[PDB]
RNA sequence: CUAGUAAGCGCAAGUCAUCAGCUUGCGUUGAUUACGUCCCUGCCCUUUGUACACACCGCCCGUCGCUACUACCGAU
RNA sequence: GGAGUAUGGUCGCAAGGCUGAAAAAUUGACGGAAGGGCACCACCAGGGGUGGAGCCUGCG
């Protein structure tokens, strides 16, 4: 809630940018957050063709 | 027996008690003892 | 969208301009306002469109006439800016590949991603071959911290309070905290004035935050000294033996 | 319980996969076989049909400096290197996730880059038979590969990228289309220029040249635009002359020559085609002054054109051994020696034992095709409402009659005696034609989708748009009964050879097994994942299997069932396109199946952990100090020959490694492990503490572990002799380290105090009045008591 | 099967239900051997949420799915 | 006569066969590696049955 716009903070407390983040740790971060949540009449032409 | 077991776990509803919050009376709402 | 009457539309190539004195343009397929131009005073009477290009001429109850030549130019400027962005990001990545530390820090300062910036900070505080007169270990990096600009310093104070908040990155935060104070004078630091210091991001707050984290680390390292005296004790012991 | 196998497969030339190759031979791609044809002659030399794979191949490529070995790439991510000398694949390369699309050879032919729909580009060795390494950029899948060593690539975010080979990372990228995607990459054969054709018909043109500084190799020398504002499929160069070809999938291709970028690059010719090209390809024929442009066209054809080098003409074509648009009907002759096939515009009759087309005829559209008994004439019905009558012997049309007006005649069935035919249109009537004259029409409320006779000429059955079926008698057309119970309109029906049974398959993805006496549904069967188009019994129960039947469905699959036990006895896979027709042998020995493949197939510890980690680190330190002695004696070639695990972990420092194996675990088990560490391991550990003391990393960790090993071994330490020197050295190093860092952060905190004071003195107050009342953070700390 | 725990011994009562081919009480004599450990087999649960200090740590991983967007493919 | 409370008698509806036995979902599905706790259905130390002969209830 106190973070800046283009970046996100970690559980360590490190603000890291979505822009600099690659898809790999993107999916991994989304996976960890999802795991936190988890622990919480027509035509005859159309018919015959 | 087996099918009624199957039935209740399917439409899973349990007569068993839940852990009541330990001091429901004076603290019915229950904010954390933390920073606000 | 009007508080007053519109009194004329002209067609593009939707343009409302009337007694409310704020003109408003849009295209009807979306129907949402594309500009609002307020060179004009209380009441606005008429309107005109350029024959071929798109320049507007606002004129009303006054005798002021103002022309407004030309979404698409915004897309064009964003396109060239994004070409610049991807070029500088790729050469930043190649600076990482080469280990081009100083200019890598420079380009990371412009592009504002503190994570890769901090990885550069780890490398530059631990080069394994630091320059003797240097502050971080690399004198050109000492030069770039000598020639920082104000808003960049302030945002580094933000990244710095964060790297100070976490403890494994506290010492690398302390060294870049340490070289920062040596370079630039205190009157400059106090007369620092950037627009984005409001509430939790204001200067008093972020500063005293850094202060209390450093005070914790200060007491910690003091205890480390006091317990470190034991090896001198045992050295005296084996000297007796 | 006899089973069916993929026995014959034919009736098609090159599908909608790209990247065909010329060698006077044309290696084109079918679905599963990679097949080579002659262009002057209509006869194919061979096909490359691998039994181990089923997937549709979609990338073909010829090795430079090595013809007759070819690398192909399938739908599953596989790369099969085949031989043309022997119709077999020498090697298979399955590293990708899905759908090989773009390939690039080495100029020598030992190195292979493959890029897929799964966005990966994998480089492979061709003498060690391993994927060399994996290259990962590319926010979306790739479009173009080339071997410059270096790699020049482009991908679907309009991104062009140059990578290095010696350094497996990207070196440069740029963007082709401002607000679109690139679609085609063309490299000049001398490595001097590259052209990138994107969505808007826009071809960005770039020049080339053959690390810490501002490297710039590629230059955007400009843009160009073509005539057709379509996505461009391929831009192929001339290997020898100064020409190249741009095509997006249309009836228009453009050849452009090489002499501002508009001044240099002008269209040579714009060629118009009869169909939409899938892929263009080049050919130099031996002994000609011409440019042989081979177009492989999506409407099942090949066409070789001549371009004069300082116009176009249809020089050659392959369209005879296949149809052209889409097969829509079948009729396998009574002798089971030939068949009829009806497609939109083309009808071809084919001999089975040579599995080859014999004759070809033209029409507008074709719904249904069926010979008459004696196999002399064929009856075809078409979308324009019309019936045409051809023959097989004289190869001509006989008659042409508007049966219904423009209503698509959904049904043509012969009378099983062989004297009448029946024709069911999209209108509200359907007509019996005795041969030919119109015997009798029938009127009903809605459109019919299927009708049949009974194998004993006793009953007839119509089957309508209303998801209903009305069965009548054959002699007078009075309603025997009617079947319902499908929610969607029926697509087909088939009754048993003894007329004791019905199967009624509808677009509800299920079939109904009825009885023909009282017409009771013996079984509803929900067994296809899609709308089953057709179903057919065998008439010959002479094998004892007459109540077996095949059900062919839109999701490219047929199932062989037994109605008696109501069970699917077999699944028949094999097609990769929506099946439209099929036909059963009259003896029932084989079947044919024609599909939207446009093809036809015929079927018959932690303490010891950090301890030995320390030990390996000691070995590495000994190697490094002996290597330093060697390079100090002479700067000659002396390799460190470090641990394989260390050079695999990335030439990392051994002290960094043991710092990691020290940094991972918890404080408690750390304390525990160092308590375990024996006194033989203590000097190695202490020397590593010395290394961390000089190379200061994780200061409180090093200090804490130092103190702990002192307190668990102190008397041994003060009793020993050799440790005294090591303790002196680490002591000097640690005092240096601690003093440096403490003075650093003390400088920090003093500066913090003074900047606090001056910022206060800045911010204090400006106005002075009677109100000093205006001159604090707050926190909450809830407590449940 | 780890402290009045195991075994041995008896004397009684016969508790609506079950138990005399026994069951249940209650007294008597009363030990070895552990009483550590998560290494085997395991089982449970941490990697979310749940109160703040001085203190420590420092963004597990996978295959997919689902939702939004992009563009494609070809029939009718 | 009013109010309930019952007991069963009476009537209306429920009581008209496109039929013929065998999902939801931003939260979802399954795993794996590190970290602890536990256990006489685990280790370690020991003991003691039953299982040998016979009697015999009960269970098949």
């Amino acid at each position: 809630d106190t973070a800046e716009k283009g970046e996100v903070v970690t559980k360590a407390g490190i603000p890291i940018a979505k822009q600099e983040m690659s898809r790999e740790e993107k999916l991994r971060r989304r996976r960890r957050e999802k795991e936190r949540i988890r622990k919480a009449v027509q035509s005859s032409g159309a018919y015959k063709l | 027996i087996e099918e009624l077991i199957k039935r209740r776990i399917l439409a899973g509803e349990f007569d068993e008690v839940l852990r009541r919050r330990p001091d429901m009376f004076g603290n019915p709402h229950g904010v954390r003892r933390g920073l606000v | 969208g009007h508080s007053h009457n519109v009194l004329k539309v002209v067609w593009l190539h939707f343009a409302s301009a009337g007694a409310d004195t704020l003109v408003k343009v849009w295209d009807a397929n979306t129907g949402e306002t594309e500009c609002t131009l307020d060179n004009h005073e209380d009441r606005l009477w008429t309107l005109a469109v350029h024959s071929k290009t798109n320049i507007l001429a606002s004129a009303g109850s006054d005798s002021k006439v103002t022309f407004w030549r030309d979404t698409a130019e915004t897309q064009a400027a964003a396109a060239q800016a994004a070409l610049k962005l991807v070029e500088q990001e790729q050469t930043l990545e190649n600076y990482i590949h080469a280990g081009a530390y100083r200019d890598a820090i420079v380009l990371a300062l412009q592009l504002n991603h503190p994570g890769r910036l901090l990885n550069l900070f780890t490398n530059v505080v631990t080069t394994r071959n630091p320059d003797p007169d240097s502050l971080t270990g690399l004198k050109a990096v000492d030069d770039v911290l000598a020639k920082l600009s104000d808003e960049q310093i302030f945002q580094l104070l933000l990244r710095l309070r964060d790297w100070n908040t976490n403890a494994r990155t506290a010492p690398v935060a302390q060294r870049v905290l340490w070289a920062l104070f040596k370079s630039h004078p205190a009157n400059k630091l106090s007369s620092l004035s950037v627009k984005g210091a409001r509430g939790h991001k204001s200067l008093n707050e972020v500063l005293d935050a850094i202060k209390v984290y450093t005070e914790r680390h200060y007491k910690r390292i003091e205890e480390l000294v006091d317990e470190s005296y034991l090896v001198e004790y045992t050295l005296r012991e084996m000297d007796a033996l | 319980y006899l089973k069916f196998e993929p026995s014959k497969s034919f009736g098609v030339v090159v599908s909608s996969n790209s990247n065909l190759v010329w060698s006077g031979q044309a290696i084109v791609a079918a679905n599963e076989e990679v097949l080579v044809w002659d262009i002057k002659k209509g006869e194919l030399l061979s096909r490359w049909r691998d039994e181990n794979c089923k997937f549709r191949v979609t990338a073909i490529a010829q090795s430079r400096t090595d013809p007759d070995v070819f690398a192909v790439g399938y739908e599953d991510g596989s790369i099969r290197l085949w031989d043309s000398k022997i119709a077999t694949s020498v090697v298979s390369f399955n590293g990708h996730k899905s759908a090989i699309t773009v390939l690039a050879f080495d100029k020598t032919g030992v190195r292979l880059a493959s890029g897929s729909k799964d966005t990966d580009i994998i480089v492979w060795d061709l003498v060690a038979e391993v994927g060399q390494y994996k290259l990962r950029g590319h926010k979306d899948q790739v479009t173009g590969l080339y071997f410059i060593g270096f790699l020049l690539t482009t991908g679907k975010d309009s991104l062009i990228k140059l990578w290095d080979l010696s350094s497996r990372h990207c070196i440069e990228t740029h963007v082709a289309q401002a607000n679109g995607e690139c679609w085609a990459l063309g490299v000049s054969p001398d490595f001097t220029g590259c052209i990138t054709a994107g969505n808007d018909g826009e071809i960005t043109v770039w020049a080339l040249d053959a690390l810490s500084q501002s490297v710039n190799f590629l230059q955007n020398r400009g843009t160009l635009h073509r005539s057709s504002k379509e996505r461009a499929a391929e831009v192929v160069f001339h290997p020898l002359r100064d020409y190249f070809a741009v095509h997006g999938v249309e009836k228009s291709v453009e050849i452009w020559r090489i002499r501002e970028v508009s001044d240099v690059f002008v269209q040579h010719v714009i060629v118009r085609t009869t169909g939409k090209v899938r892929s263009v390809d080049w050919a130099l024929n031996p002994g000609v002054k011409d440019l042989q442009l081979l177009v492989g066209g999506t409407n099942n054809l090949l066409e070789l054109y001549n371009i004069v080098g300082k116009d176009y003409n249809k020089a050659l074509a392959v369209e005879l051994p296949g149809h052209r648009t889409d097969i829509r009907s079948v009729a396998i002759s009574s002798d089971d020696k030939m068949l009829a096939s009806a497609a939109n515009g083309s009808l071809k009759i084919w001999n089975i034992k040579t599995q080859q087309c014999i004759r070809t005829f033209d029409c507008g559209y074709a719904l249904c095709c069926a010979f008459l008994p004696g196999d002399k004439v064929v009856i075809v019905g078409t979308k324009e409402g019309e019936l045409q009558l051809y023959d097989v012997a004289s190869a001509s049309l006989l008659e042409t009659v508007n049966a219904h007006d423009g209503h698509a005649v959904w049904a043509l069935q012969v009378h099983p005696d062989g004297r009448s035919v029946v024709s069911g249109g999209a209108d509200k009537t359907a007509k019996f034609w005795d041969f030919l004259v119109q015997s009798r029409i029938l009127k009903v409320s809605d459109d019919i989708l299927s009708l049949r006779f009974s194998p004993d000429a006793r009953l007839l059955a119509v089957a309508l748009l209303d998801s209903t079926v009305k069965v009548f008698f054959n002699d007078t057309l009075k309603l025997y009964l009617n079947l319902y119970g499908h929610k969607l309109p029926v697509l087909s029906m088939d009754i048993s050879y003894d007329s004791k049974l019905i199967v009624t398959s509808s677009a509800d993805k299920n079939i109904r097994i009825w009885g023909l006496d009282f017409g009771d549904c013996h079984k509803a069967l929900f067994g296809h994942q899609d709308s089953i188009l057709q179903v057919a019994f065998i008439p010959h129960n002479s094998d004892g299997n007459g109540h077996y039947f095949f059900s062919a469905s839109k999701d490219r699959t047929i199932k062989y069932w037994d109605a008696d036990k109501f069970e699917q006895i077999q699944r028949i896979d094999g097609h990769h396109g929506e099946i439209w027709a099929l036909a059963v042998s009259h003896s029932g020995r084989f079947l044919v199946s024609a599909s939207h493949d446009k093809s036809i197939r015929v079927w018959e510890m932690a303490g010891e952990r950090i301890a030995e980690a320390l030990e390996l680190g000691m070995t590495d330190l000994n190697t490094i100090r002996e290597w330093e002695e060697a390079r100090q004696i002479n700067p000659n070639i002396a390799p460190p020959q470090r641990n394989p695990i260390f050079v695999a972990l990335g030439n990392i420092p051994a002290e960094t490694y043991v710092l990691n194996t020290l940094q991972k675990i918890k404080p408690a088990s750390l304390h525990d492990a160092l308590l375990v560490l024996p006194f033989s391991t203590i000097p190695s550990l202490l020397t590593f503490l010395n290394l961390f003391a000089q190379r200061e990393l994780n200061v409180p960790l090093t200090c804490r572990i130092l103190f702990f090993v002192l307190k668990t071994h102190h008397k041994q330490i003060v009793a020993s002799r050799t440790m005294r020197a090591t303790l002196e050295k680490v002591r000097a190093n640690l005092r240096a380290a601690l003093r440096r860092q403490k003075d650093e952060m003390g400088f920090n905190i003093a500066a913090l105090k003074v900047v606090s004071m001056q910022l206060r003195d800045k911010s204090v107050r400006e106005y002075v009045d009677e109100t000093w009342e205006e001159k604090v953070r707050k926190r909450a700390f809830a407590s449940l008591s």
